[PDB]
């Protein structure tokens, strides 16, 4: 089964390693001149009736 | 007077189209019990597109096969030493020392070539407590002794006067020491292999040193004894040239034992893998 | 006389106990002419990819066993580039060339009969019923006769007597066809046209012919003769194009 | 000289090298690098009658 | 089975194994157990390229009375070998009948991007793997064994050819004089 | 002068405001010879099928945005019969059309570089890493450059100054390219024939190029002037051959 | 604006701007920042003399409404660059209208007396300065945006020759294995 | 046996001549969103002088 | 005996030079540095319809 | 490709110099992709049975050799997009594509005093 589409971080990048399917792992990143406000990574876990993303995406916000 | 030579090449054959079959034509089937192996390019079993086809069997012929030079002997001889008998390198010739190039000439039965036959020759100062010399360059005599010429006792012989036997003086710092070598033999080609004996009552010794007696070679250091020990090691390096070869021979299987026998320990056919229908699974996420 | 070879893509296939082949109808696999066309874009013509012998797996003739059919295509359905471009087109053509394979020792006796039926329309178990999809097909599963009348909703009456479409099971000679005598050969070759009454016709719809093997004379043998003897069959389209291309179908 | 102006070893998809031998024995010449002949039917079918691969191999 | 003559022969029976696989073997002419000491492996070996396709002959070893049909099945690279014969049926197959002419050639094509392929084969250069399935199966009488035998000879085809010379890895010595 | 039609397969292409067609290096596409060619076997040629026009989604050009890479194949490995034939088969070969769709009024501006790269190899973000696959490359989603020097474990370094590969992106123009002026054109075409060292060449393991649209002169506009403008990409394979056919890969 | 794409596009404005410079720079194709490392330049830091005459193409990047006139000139050495148009109209001009046709190519003649100039430029063998200066201005109607931008893509014209190789002071390492 | 091998020096263009202009041929206007790279000569914008050429690539 | 001779570089406002080969291979030769060739519309003008450098780019 | 090497020794920094060492010679063997590696400068490798190797005597002239265009493609790709393992992944870019082997060099004359 396969989690939705992480999405976009603007200003910023995802890393999935290893896929979107369950139990999959990915990582966020901002780029050179942002902060990173949120979380860091986000698994593929059961969410009430299908499998969803752990943790939202963050922003990355001006420095 | 200049002359041109054609000198041809040969490529390995095309492959024709195909197409589509419905015949009594079976190009497939056939029956091996004939001692004959079937012809059959891939154009006869599968619908195949014209390919022209440029490679060449060029280094796989024979002569591109052996014609390289490889190791044959080492051996290693002193200055000065308590021995007498360690001051000069002997050994009767073969080639069957060294296990590469007897194996590479051993897939055919009779071998008959020239030789190009290169020496590589290098001192080394032995481990001592007092070093520490001026010597000058050494410089060396390598004597090819046919089979009943006299042979020497010690470096100081007559022997060594090389008046009929050739002999090479080699001054160390230089190319290494070549040199040429026609068909040396008295059958008609050497005999890599001997199913007989040399008594007529079938008895006596068995095989290869039966035929094949081409004689000896002896270096020595021609300068004289040295202040402190040195060891010098020859190595000799053949390469047939002009090569004709007969009778090929399924390549050797089992680890050499010796040079005089073709003795050996049973060993397996091939290696094992875990069931007839193996194949590792490659594609894998 | 009996050797054979039958080269077909990158595909071939030997025998050495071939009667003879019978061609359909006389007619020969062909492409759709410009004359006889009726739709107007260009075609695909795979022509490698998908001419070539996919084999079906076997099934195993026992001493009392009535019979087997297959429908083509929806055989072919999941086999290779036939079975994508077959999902992706809406319109298709093509004909075939069926070879069934059983082979026997000479201590073995038996006769199958292996012939191919246009438009073999089938009868369902209950008179005043229909038929399933099921039914009719199972792909590459063969189904079965039965050597007594079938019960059961909406499954083909498939006693073999009557071949599950109403008529004499020894009438079926009218139809292209061979036997196989475990006492002369050990393969049936059937080459088959494009029957059909308008020129292309989509494929997931219409089962444009049905392969049944009944045997006539059963099985036998005798104190350690082996038990097992399968039946495997190949299907090679031949001339098969495909035309009005689209997302791909589902089922 | 007695030269001899062979050809060299090309690829496919200036080229004419010169030999001159010098010793009075030809167990001193180069090596034959440049002869490429076959005759494989010799061990591949050494059978006294032809079997044409395209008839069965008795009968 | 390594020193006995039984590496030599393929086992093959009589009954409803047709969801067993005779044999299969990656196509590694110089590398694969298999292959490696054969005279086209035992050339190979002495050289680091190789182009060209090969010459697989099976005979069939049984009674003059067992009748069978196989499938024997090459499989160019790009996906794990088939496991069941609906996968072998889509490579580039044959249908080897069994009956006067005993054995039947399948010969291996060369399907490469490269023009040459090494010989110690990694899985860039890989070259694929054949497979074998029984196509109907084995019929004997009464009073004929039922266990039976094939053997695979192999040769190379007439476009092969090999370079780059170097040596071979199957002799090895400790010290002079062997 | 700057109309224009582009007919591949059942795909036709209009464009009215268009500036040329780079032809990459003046050579078009074409198939494998006999006397190029290395494998043994007869190639598939759909021609018809697969030789057509394939749309990707559109991204929406901002007033800051840094730039778009795809990279084919493996854009193009999910669309109709290319995306299949490029599956079951172990060699592929074709060349492409690559038609870049921006239009905007009279009153907008902007300058895009629509350029391929043949063999784009790129560089990860810290410096002694490997890249992903799919920092390499999403499908049909295009990847985005940053306008500044991106971080993060396996993604690649994608600032646009540098394009990913450690050059000038002022140097991109040695490249076929073409610009897209919103004040002269608004279409790019690139003819871009089979450019590799092997005559053909597996499509999953390598992408043959890469497609970078970088807006060097960015949007603008005036007081109620339309805020969204799209960019669409269309690709179309062209004397595309497939050689070496076996089941269906997986990913 | 170095690591920025800004730093390819040059401003220009409407309004009254017609004491302004638009840009200028040397001509040094080897040596001078806004050269050395395009195609030209990076070709060039491979060779030590030059000789030849250079092609500048200058882009309008504005509105399909914007309309303006601008001159481009080249100054020979000999004196300091013209800080006014009635001194840069003295020169090797052009004046570029901008219209459909959107670019306009200004080509440095080669104007020396040593037939090769070097690489790494000194004064006395300079080649110049460019100079670009507004001749009517820019003129949009309403609600299009009044900041437009030019770029310039400089290439070498078909009798252009480099000599002398050297080696490229670009390129630098401080150990093996990079 | 001497074989003579031909070896052609390939020279850069010399400047043709020119003068003043009035016409409609505009060699300088061009479109460089063609990905095509002007060839204009210095004989297209200025009044040029026969040069003959003799330097080498 | 197997010779070839071609001119030398001399500048422009006795040079004849010989070359023979000596190895069987021509992975052995000197190197082509008499060779200059050029297309560069290959990369220049890379364009399906031609421009005539004095009409316009359009139109 | 035309290879030379350029081979230089020197006496390592010491308490107690002075020797009267010969004429170093040294020995350059080529690796290809798959023959056997030495282990040590005593090994049986060195026979350089097949492998083409090179014996230098130091003080003459650098020890040069021509080699042809070794390669299994068509051209030496400086550059590659691409993976080795079909499932697009792997080892990424140039190590996949070009392996052409190896070399050894060691000095033929044995151990030194110092
Ligand atoms: C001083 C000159 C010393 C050279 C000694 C050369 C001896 C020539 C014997 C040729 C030997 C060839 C081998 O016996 C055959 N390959 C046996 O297979
Ligand atoms: C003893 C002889 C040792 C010589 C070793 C030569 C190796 C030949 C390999 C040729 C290498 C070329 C580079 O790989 C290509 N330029 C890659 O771009």
């Amino acid at each position: 089964k396969s989690c939705p589409n992480p999405g976009e971080i603007r200003n910023g990048q995802i890393d999935v390693p290893g896929g979107i399917l369950f139990g999959a792992t990915i990582s966020f990143s901002c780029n050179t001149g942002y902060k990173l406000f949120g979380s860091t990574s986000s698994f593929c876990l059961i969410s009430g009736s299908s499998v969803q993303w752990s943790d939202p995406l963050p922003e990355c916000r001006e420095i | 007077v200049v002359e041109a030579v054609e000198n041809a090449v040969a490529r390995v054959a095309d492959t024709i189209s195909s197409g589509p079959s419905n015949s009594q034509a079976v190009p497939a089937l056939t029956a091996v019990e004939t001692g004959h192996t079937s012809q059959v390019t891939p154009s006869d079993t599968i619908q195949t597109r014209h390919v022209r086809n440029y490679h060449s069997r060029s280094e796989s012929s024979i002569e591109n096969f052996l014609c390289r030079s490889a190791c044959v002997y080492m051996g290693e001889y002193h200055t000065t030493n308590t021995d007498t008998s360690k001051l000069f390198a002997s050994w009767t010739i073969n080639a069957r020392r060294m296990v590469q190039m007897r194996r590479k000439l051993e897939l055919f039965t009779y071998v008959r070539f020239d030789m190009e036959v290169t020496f590589v020759i290098t001192s080394k100062q032995d481990q001592g407590t007092q070093l520490g010399q001026d010597m000058p360059p050494l410089t060396h005599q390598i004597m090819y002794i046919p089979p009943g010429g006299p042979i020497p006792k010690s470096v100081t012989d007559y022997t060594w006067q090389t008046s009929t036997n050739p002999s090479i003086f080699w001054t160390e710092g230089n190319a290494p020491p070549r040199m040429s070598i026609p068909f040396i033999s008295i059958g008609n080609a050497y005999s890599n292999f001997y199913d007989g004996w040399s008594h007529f009552s079938q008895n006596g010794v068995y095989g290869y040193n039966t035929l094949n007696h081409m004689g000896q070679i002896y270096v020595r250091h021609v300068n004289g004894s040295s202040p402190l020990p040195m060891t010098s090691t020859v190595r000799m390096y053949f390469k047939p040239k002009h090569v004709k070869v007969w009778v090929p021979r399924p390549p050797r299987l089992c680890q050499y034992k010796n040079a005089s026998t073709v003795n050996f320990t049973p060993t397996n056919i091939t290696e094992k893998r875990q069931s007839i229908n193996y194949i590792p699974e490659t594609v894998k996420p | 006389d009996r050797v054979r070879s039958i080269t077909l893509g990158n595909s071939t296939i030997t025998t050495q106990e071939s009667a003879n082949v019978v061609v359909a109808y006389g007619r020969w696999p062909e492409y759709l002419k410009d004359n006889e066309a009726t739709a107007e874009d260009q075609p695909t013509q795979p022509d490698v990819a998908t001419c070539r012998f996919y084999t079906l797996e076997s099934v195993t003739w026992e001493r009392d066993s009535p019979g087997w059919w297959w429908k083509f295509p929806d055989a072919l359905k999941d086999m290779g580039l036939f079975g994508q471009n077959m999902y992706y087109h809406y319109l298709g053509r093509a004909g075939y060339t069926i070879h069934v394979q059983c082979n026997a020792s000479k201590f073995h006796q038996g006769c199958l009969m292996v012939v191919c039926v246009p438009e073999a329309e089938m009868g369902c178990s209950q008179v005043d019923g229909t038929v399933n999809e099921h039914s009719l097909s199972e792909g590459e599963t063969a189904k079965k006769f039965a050597s007594t009348s079938t019960n059961g909703t909406n499954t083909v009456q498939s006693i073999v007597t009557n071949a599950g479409m109403g008529v004499g099971v020894g009438n079926l000679t009218i139809f292209p066809h061979q036997w196989i005598n475990l006492r002369t050969n050990n393969c049936a070759t059937i080459v088959m046209p494009y029957i059909n009454n308008v020129p292309m016709d989509n494929m997931f719809r219409h089962h444009n012919f049905t392969l049944m093997i009944i045997p006539f004379v059963p099985l036998d043998y005798s104190s350690d003769s082996s038990t097992y003897v399968p039946i495997t069959v190949t299907v090679a389209p031949m001339c098969a194009e495909y035309n009005g291309l689209r997302l791909a179908t589902s089922l | 000289m007695g030269a001899q102006v062979s050809t060299q070893k090309t690829g496919a998809h200036i080229i004419h090298y010169t030999n001159i031998n010098y010793y009075k024995d030809a167990a001193s010449n180069s090596a034959n690098r440049q002869d490429f002949s076959q005759d494989p039917g010799k061990f591949t079918e050494p059978v006294k009658d032809i079997m044409v691969k395209s008839l069965p191999a008795l009968n | 089975k390594l020193d006995t003559m039984e590496i030599y022969r393929i086992p093959v029976q009589s009954g409803n194994h047709q969801s067993s696989q005779v044999f299969g073997f990656q196509v590694q002419p110089g590398l694969d157990n298999v292959f490696k000491h054969t005279l086209l492996g035992e050339i190979l070996n002495y050289y680091a390229h190789w182009s060209g396709s090969i010459k697989l002959t099976f005979v069939f070893c049984g009674s003059a009375m067992a009748t069978g049909k196989f499938l024997l099945a090459y499989a160019p690279p790009g996906a794990n070998a088939p496991k069941s014969r609906k996968d072998a049926m889509l490579g580039t197959h044959i249908i080897w009948d069994v009956g006067l002419q005993s054995s039947c050639v399948l010969c291996i094509p060369w399907i490469s991007q490269t023009h040459y392929r090494l010989v110690q084969q990694d899985e860039y250069t890989s070259a694929g793997n054949v497979t074998c399935w029984y196509q109907t199966g084995i019929v004997v009488p009464a009073g004929t064994p039922t266990s039976c035998s094939i053997m695979c000879f192999v040769s190379a085809c007439n476009d092969f050819s090999v370079r780059l010379l170097k040596d071979t890895p199957f002799i090895e010595q400790s010290a002079l004089l062997q």
